[PDB]
RNA sequence: AGGAGUGGAGCCUGCGGCUUAAUUUGACUCAACACGGGAAACCUCACCCGGCCCGGACACGGACAGGAUUGACAGAUUGAUA
RNA sequence: AGCGUGUGCCUACCCUACGCCGGCAGGCGCGGGUAACCCGUUGAACCCCAUUCGUGAUGGGGAUCGGGGAUUGCAAUUAUUCCCCAUGAACGAGGAAUUCCCAGUAAGUGCGGGUCAUAAGCUUGCGUUGAUUAAGUCCCUGCCCUUUGUACACACCGCCCGU
């Protein structure tokens, strides 16, 4: 039943497997440092977190 | 841009409905009108189930979906 | 939706032993960060909690991918007209006032 | 560290850009001292952001 | 003498296990191209051969415009 | 006339072998396709070709088969034996030949229909 | 168990962010201003600038029990 | 009266013109057109030859130990150990 | 030469230092690096050069397209994956229309981040070689600091006259 459908063929590159942590977001994602936000919603935290506009 | 337009097969569907008889008829039967009987269906000499797992009958292939088992002479 | 009775009894005493709870939205992935190894499913689990926290008379609040709840005195008398269980057996969480 | 991402949350106008940036200064002092000097000189109510890293190596 | 065998032109073909001598020109270049079973065999390959296009795909509507002037 | 032969080497005999050194007179082309190793849903389409083999009479066409298997060959011994794979709207079949090691059951399909070209007008035309 | 440095302090910010967004979305009513993290030995010290502070306490510190609670049962924290 | 490198000579994409499962949402000069950080098998395809596991804090209806749930290769399915 | 990146809340996915050996990434054993500690004084790269052009279709820069073991991604063909045989392509400043550009500009050239499964022809950065022309103008396209005209104010894509 479930066993013989789920985990046959590895999936090991799942866009869907991540998510904005913010927003849960599936595009424009930054997995960059660890990040794992959207875009949009780094801009929005970016200050926040320490990044900050200087160049 | 269109519509999918699935709509050239299958109209409209009903669901299925197994007529699972309230009655036991053909699932079991006595065949003796008396406090000891017969049962109907081959002992299970499995020891990975149960002490009651009693196995449904087809054309072949007895299909209960925990063992598959298939009586095979090797 | 589509939860049998006994998780709902589960689900039900889970909510009885925790009272003040946090937790995420997962559904269909197989391990979970915070709330698995219960010996119950964790997709029945989750939508019994959606059940609880959505049925319509316990407010919820959706943000930064996480829940944080306010358990109104109402679901406790819908628990207690339910179940039967009286508030005398008071939750051990009034220690370390 | 850098991150660099457009500033529009849709696509459209100029293509324009954030040029976000993080700095990480690490400086590393060495003296010979037992543990209990180390533990008492850290506990000075120290200012934010300075993460202190001790190693006996 | 066993030096390295990577060195003749047409290699590790069909109907022979060694790579056999030929000469003279209006022969090597048709060779060039083995278009004799690619064709038998009904395939793609035998028509993306022949008319001079591509058989790997190289794009051909702005750029890659060479190969007939 | 004598038949074809492959690569200068027969098949049978090589068939009765195991895989140690059955790639030194192949070709590329399912050169290590044959090395990546089996997984499982892979022999449906060998029994299927067994079952339409075993079903028909000799020296007769057999039935048409319906899949669409994008998968690998290690055996020529189906030499006289056919795929038929599902393509686009219709069904399409190759002739077979023991030239199995070299090319794949994928490279025979021409999705590249040709352009059926327009006559463009009332807007830019110059 | 170990991340690198930029790890470490990214992940760093991403906690004050949404710690301060929190407590910006539950007591925005309370007269909260700001959230100040300080490191201490072993210990994660958070201070709250409000301009009122009878109603974050409230009565008994209930408030503060069960918003420490929920923070530590969120982030990761020891028991 | 300057020039250099240009879109035409060496690594395909965006969207409209543009046969049926093919020209598929948002963006009509600069201020659209590897732009939505959008590198389309598929989870993100709505142009898609095809489906199933389906929803109601309530307004009203059909009524209880049975009123069906992804869940069998070999007679097949319309690719599919659905 | 960089500029930089590099391994558990999620999470199952990191960057890489010898041999099987055809001629090296490499299908398997192997250690190091949460990093100025290892990759790496950046592991299949200058632009140079006893393979060379004696006046330019030759050796000089590649029209496809075939083999040697393929990094291992079910599929790739309905986008992933090396150099060699020298097989000869208008083989030496370009319809109408034009886009960008003034010194470490342009252009050539590779490399790294993002996307990611080391997925780039994209973008964001980085070095490396290295620069003819111009230190001007309001002619074209526009902008601004004035005066002037207006029957325009939805503001010239305006308003408006005529069987």
């Amino acid at each position: 039943g479930h066993q013989q459908l789920y985990w046959s063929h590895p999936r090991k590159f799942g866009q869907g497997s991540r998510s904005c942590r913010v927003c849960s977001n599936r595009h424009g994602l930054i997995r960059k440092y660890g990040l794992n936000m959207c875009r949009q919603c780094f801009r929005q935290y970016a200050k926040d977190i320490g990044f900050i506009k200087l160049d | 841009k269109k519509r999918k337009k699935k709509s050239y097969t299958t109209p409209k569907k009903n669901k299925h409905k197994r007529k699972k008889v309230k009655l036991a008829v053909l699932k079991y039967y006595k065949v003796d009108e008396n406090g000891k009987i017969s049962r109907l269906r081959r002992e299970c000499p499995s020891d990975e189930c149960g002490a009651g797992v009693f196995m449904a009958s087809h054309f072949d292939r007895h299909y209960c979906g925990k063992c598959c088992l298939t009586y095979c002479f090797n | 939706m589509l939860m049998p009775k006994k998780n709902r009894i589960a689900i039900y005493e889970l909510l009885f032993k925790e009272g003040v709870m946090v937790a995420k939205k997962d559904v269909h992935m197989p391990k979970h960060p915070e709330l698995a190894d219960k010996n119950v499913p964790n997709l029945h689990v989750m939508k019994a909690m959606q059940s609880l926290k959505s049925r319509g008379y316990v407010k919820e609040q959706f943000a930064w991918r996480h829940f944080y709840w306010y358990l109104t005195n109402e679901g406790i008398q819908y628990l207690r007209d339910y179940l039967h269980l009286p508030p005398e057996i008071v939750p051990a969480t009034l220690r370390r006032s | 560290l850098r991150i660099t991402t457009r500033k529009t949350p849709c696509g459209e106008g100029s293509k324009t850009w954030d040029r976000f940036q993080m700095r990480i200064h690490k400086r590393l002092i060495d003296l010979h001292s037992p543990s209990e000097i180390v533990k008492q000189i850290t506990s000075i109510s120290i200012e934010p952001g300075v993460e202190v890293e001790v190693t006996i190596a | 003498y066993k030096i390295p065998d990577w060195f003749l032109n047409r290699q590790k073909d069909v109907k022979d296990g060694k790579y056999s001598q030929v000469l003279a020109n209006g022969l090597d270049n048709k060779l060039r191209e083995d278009l004799e079973r690619l064709k038998k065999i009904r395939a793609h390959r035998g028509l993306r051969h022949f008319w001079g296009l591509r058989v790997r795909g190289q794009h051909t509507k702005t750029t890659g415009r060479r190969g007939r002037t | 006339f004598r038949k074809f032969t492959y690569r200068g080497v027969d098949l049978d005999q090589l068939l009765d072998m195991s895989y140690e050194q059955l790639m030194q007179l192949y070709s590329a082309r399912q050169r290590r396709r044959l090395n990546r190793g089996l997984r499982r849903k892979q022999h449906s389409l060998l029994k299927r070709l067994r079952k339409a083999k075993k079903e028909a009479p000799p020296m007769e066409k057999p039935e048409v088969v319906k899949t669409h298997l994008r998968d690998m060959i290690i055996l020529p011994e189906m030499v006289g034996s056919m795929v038929g794979v599902y393509n686009g709207k219709t069904f399409n079949q190759v002739e077979i030949k023991p030239e199995m090691i070299g090319h794949y059951l994928g490279e025979f399909s021409i999705t590249y229909k040709p352009v059926k070209h327009g006559r463009p007008g009332i807007g830019a035309t110059h | 168990v170990q991340i690198s440095k930029k790890r470490k302090f990214v992940a760093d910010g991403i906690f004050k962010a949404e710690l301060n967004e929190f407590l910006t979305r539950e007591l925005a009513e309370d007269g909260y201003s700001g959230v100040e993290v300080r490191v201490t030995p072993t210990r994660t010290e958070i201070i709250i600038l409000a301009t009122r502070t009878q109603n974050v306490l409230g009565e008994k510190g209930r408030r503060i029990r069960e918003l420490t609670a929920v923070v530590q049962k969120r982030f990761g924290f020891p028991e």
